[PDB]
C-alpha cells in the first residue's frame, strides 16, 4: 500500500525559499531513491535531483546544482527540496516519486502547487454575465460570474448551492498582466422558466477567507 | 543532457481507432538488447503513471491493446482499439544516464464530429464599470474541434492584444469544448466606442457568427 | 531493500 | 476675400492624365494671371506657367511644354492645369497661385497633391512594438506600433482613442521599393505605468475602409 | 534659365536671436533703382506666403522684425527677434524674366540645447514573422541636434541597404527631433542570425550607445 | 482687369 503524500500549496516572493515535504508509508523509506520531478505548463517534466535517505548520498541535475537542496529524514521517513532565490519561472507543480532498481518511478505523490509572484494575497471581485436584454426567441440562455482580479489560484464556484451542475463551464484562470487571475464560471438555462427561477454563483477563494454569493439576471 | 523529442504534440483519435506516439532521444539508449527507455500516463490531477518498462513491457494490469517498440533512439507508443479511459497525456523518460529526462509529452483526444459554438455575448456590468474597467465576454458553447477563431470589433474597428481566450477540457459526456474570450478595456476606452461585436469562425459554421450589443442598452 | 540503480551507460565497454 | 480652392488629392497610374481645377473667388478671375507652381521633395518650387482669363493667352515654363495644358473657364471664374501621360518623378504637390502686376505670387490656393504610382489600394498590417522584455533600469520606456505596406497615404494613428497625446509621435511614411508605405508611431510613458495601465494604438486607413485597435505590451 | 542660390540650407537660430538668409542669383536682377526679388515664407501643409517685394518691401500684415536688402545678384533677408511662428522654409523668387523661378529654400530652425536620444530597440513580432519578414526598429527620441548615425549590427554583421530612416519635424514643445530606423530582413534570414543591434552615435552622448536583443528570447 | 506684367529685363538699356 505505498502513499506517498505531499505537503500543501504554498505561494512565494521572488527571491525566497520554498520546502516541500513527502511523507511516505509501506515502504522502507531508507532504501529507496527518492526524486523530485516539477511539472509546469509547457516544461513537460522536470527531474530535480535524487537522494537516498539511508545514507543520504545526492545527485542533482546541473541545471539546478547551487540552487535546490535535497535532504531526507529517516526519523519520520520524509524528503525535502529547497528551492532557494526563487524566480517566477519556478511555478509548477512538485512531485516526489518512488522509484526502484531499474529507475522508474512506480509510486507518486498527489504533487503541491508552488506559485512564485511579487503579487499579494487578494480576493477576486464577482460581476454578473447576463445578456443585454432578455430574450424570446430563443429557448436557452446563457447566465454567467466573471471572478475577476484575484491571487493566488484557487477559487471554486458552484451554481444554486451545488443544485445546478448540468451544462456548467467554469474555465480555467488566466493570468492578467496585473499578476491577478480571472476566470468565468457559465450555465445554460432554460428561458420558459426565467425570471421564476433563480440563478446564483456561489464563489468562494479561501485563501482570502471570501465567499460571494452573487444572483445573475439581466436588467 | 538527453533531449526526447515526441511527436506529435497532440492527436485527436476516435474511440475504437488506433494511435502512435513516437519519442526520439537525442542519442541512442540502447545497449544489450535493452532499450532504457520507459511510458508514462497522465490525467489531469493526478500524477504520471507507470505504464510500459524498457520500451517494450507492458505494467501489471495495463491492457494488452497497449504496446512499445524501438530501439535506439526512436520510440514508439501505439494503443490499438481506443477506449475513453485512453485519453491521457504520455510522456517518455529514459534511464541512460543522469539526469533523468522526460518528453515533452503528447496529448490524446477523442475525436468527434464536427459541432457547431452556440455563441453569446455580455457586455460589462455597471458594477464593473464603477470600479473603472470594462470586460466583454463571448462565449463559445460546445463545440468541436478545438480550433475556432474568435474576432472582437468595436465600431467596426478589429481588435488585437487586449483579448484572452480560455479552453475547457473535452467533456466527459460530449467530448466537445466550450471557450470564453474576454475583452478587457478602460472604462476610458469603453465609453468612446459604441458597437461592441464578436465574430467567430468554426469548421461547423457555414458562415461567420457574429454577436454583438450597443453600449448603453443592457 | 535494495539501493541499485541499474543505468543503460553502465552496461556498455570500457568502464 | 480672394480665396482660391483648389481639387481634392489624386491618386494616378503612370501613363494616365489628370485635371487639376482652382476655383477663384472674391475677385474679377478675368483681370489678374493664374498661375500654377509644382512643389516636389528635392526641387523646391518650381514656376509651371500662367494663363490671363480674359483672352486665354499662356506662357509656359519650357521645362513643362508639350506636357502641360492650362485652361481657364471664365464662366465659372476656374482655371485648370492637365498632365498628360504622368510619370512617377510628376508626382508632387501643385499650387494655384494668382499673381500682380508686379509679378509676385499674392495669393495661394491650398494645394493638390498628385501621387503617381502603379501600386493598387491595400491597407496596412499592423504590428505591435514592444521591448524584448520589459526592463526594471529604465525610469522610461517605448511603445509603438508598426504600420506596414499600404497604398495610397495616409493612414492617421492616434493612442488611447485620442486620449493620450504626450510623448507621441508618429513618423513620415517611407516608400518602400515595392510601392507601398511604411510608418511607425511611437510613445513613451513611465516604466511603473506598464501592466497598470493599457496602451492601444488606433490605425484608420480610409482609402481602404481599413481600421484596427492594438493593444501593445511585451511578454 | 536664372538661378537662385539661397545659403544656408538649413539654419538654427535661438528664439530672440537674428536669423540672416541670403539669396545669391546667377545674374543681376537689379536695374534703374529695381531690385526684382522678392521673399516668401512656407510652412509645412500651408502655400507660400509672400513677405517682402522688391527686394525690401513689407507686405502689409509682416511684422518689424523682418527686413530685407540687397541689390545685383546678391539679396538678405533678416529676422531681428526670432519668435516660434518664424520657424519655416524660406524661398526667393525673381521676376526679371519668365521663367520665373525661386530658391531652393531656406529651411529655419529653433536652436536649443545638445539633448541625446534615448534609444529604443524592437524585435519583430512573432504575427509578422508568421508572413516571412522580420522588420526591426530602433528608435531615438527627443535629441537635439538632428545629425545622429544610426548602425545595424546583425551578429555583428554592419548590414548595409536594408535598413530605411524616418524623421520628424521639430517638436513644438521642446524643439527636438526624434527617429526611426527600420530594419528589413526576409524570416529566413532573421532565422539564421541571433545578435540583432542598431548602434547610435549622436554629439550628445559620451559614445555610441547600443541597445540589443537575441532572436527568440522575447 | 490688367495685363502688365513689368519683369526687370524689359527696362535694360540699351532696349
Amino acid at each position: 500500500q505505498v502513499q506517498l503524500v505531499q505537503s500543501g500549496a504554498e505561494v512565494k516572493k521572488p527571491g525566497s525559499s520554498v520546502k516541500v515535504s513527502c511523507k511516505a508509508s509501506g515502504y522502507t523509506f531508507s532504501g529507496y531513491w527518492m526524486n523530485w520531478v516539477r511539472q509546469a505548463p509547457g516544461q513537460g517534466l522536470e527531474w530535480i535531483g535524487q537522494i537516498y535517505p539511508g545514507d543520504g548520498d545526492t545527485n542533482y541535475n546541473g541545471k539546478f546544482k547551487g540552487r535546490v537542496t535535497i535532504t531526507a529524514d529517516k526519523s519520520t521517513s520524509t524528503a525535502y527540496m529547497e528551492l532557494s532565490s526563487l524566480r517566477s519561472e519556478d511555478t509548477a507543480v512538485y512531485y516526489c516519486a518512488r522509484s526502484i532498481t531499474t529507475v522508474v518511478l512506480d509510486y507518486w505523490g498527489q504533487g503541491t502547487t508552488v506559485t512564485v509572484s511579487s503579487a499579494s494575497t487578494k480576493g477576486p471581485s464577482v460581476f454578473p454575465l447576463a445578456p443585454c436584454s432578455r430574450s424570446t426567441s430563443e429557448s436557452t440562455a446563457a447566465l454567467g460570474c466573471l471572478v475577476k482580479d484575484y491571487f493566488p489560484e484557487p477559487v471554486t464556484v458552484s451554481w444554486n448551492s451545488g443544485a445546478l451542475t448540468s451544462g456548467v463551464h467554469t474555465f480555467p484562470a488566466v493570468l492578467q498582466s496585473s499578476g491577478l487571475y480571472s476566470l468565468s464560471s457559465v450555465v445554460t438555462v432554460p428561458s420558459s422558466s426565467l425570471g421564476t427561477k433563480t440563478y446564483t454563483c456561489n464563489v468562494d477563494h479561501k485563501p482570502s477567507n471570501t465567499k460571494v454569493d452573487k444572483r445573475v439576471e439581466s436588467k | 543532457d538527453i533531449v526526447l523529442t515526441q511527436s506529435p504534440d497532440s492527436l485527436a483519435v476516435s474511440l475504437g481507432e488506433r494511435a502512435t506516439i513516437s519519442c526520439r532521444a537525442s542519442q541512442s539508449v540502447s545497449t544489450s538488447g535493452y532499450s532504457f527507455m520507459h511510458w508514462y500516463q497522465q490525467k489531469p490531477g493526478q500524477p504520471p503513471k507507470l505504464l510500459i518498462k524498457y520500451a517494450s513491457n507492458l505494467e501489471s494490469g495495463v491492457p494488452a491493446r497497449f504496446s512499445g517498440s524501438g530501439s535506439g533512439t526512436d520510440f514508439t507508443l501505439t494503443i490499438s482499439s481506443l477506449q475513453p479511459e485512453d485519453f491521457a497525456t504520455y510522456y517518455c523518460q529514459h534511464s541512460w544516464e543522469m539526469p533523468l529526462t522526460f518528453g515533452q509529452g503528447t496529448k490524446l483526444e477523442i475525436k468527434r464530429t464536427v459541432a457547431a459554438p452556440s455563441v453569446f455575448i455580455f457586455p460589462p456590468s455597471d458594477e464593473q464599470l464603477k470600479s473603472g474597467t470594462a470586460s466583454v465576454v463571448c462565449l463559445l458553447n460546445n463545440f468541436y474541434p478545438r480550433e475556432a477563431k474568435v474576432q472582437w470589433k468595436v465600431d467596426n474597428a478589429l481588435q488585437s492584444g487586449n483579448s484572452q481566450e480560455s479552453v475547457t477540457e473535452q467533456d466527459s459526456k460530449d467530448s466537445t469544448y466550450s471557450l470564453s474570450s474576454t475583452l478587457t478595456l478602460s472604462k476610458a476606452d469603453y465609453e468612446k466606442h459604441k458597437v461592441y461585436a464578436c465574430e467567430v469562425t468554426h469548421q461547423g459554421l457555414s458562415s461567420p457568427v457574429t454577436k454583438s450589443f450597443n453600449r448603453g442598452e443592457c | 531493500g535494495n539501493k541499485l540503480q541499474v543505468l543503460g551507460k553502465d552496461l556498455l565497454l570500457p568502464q
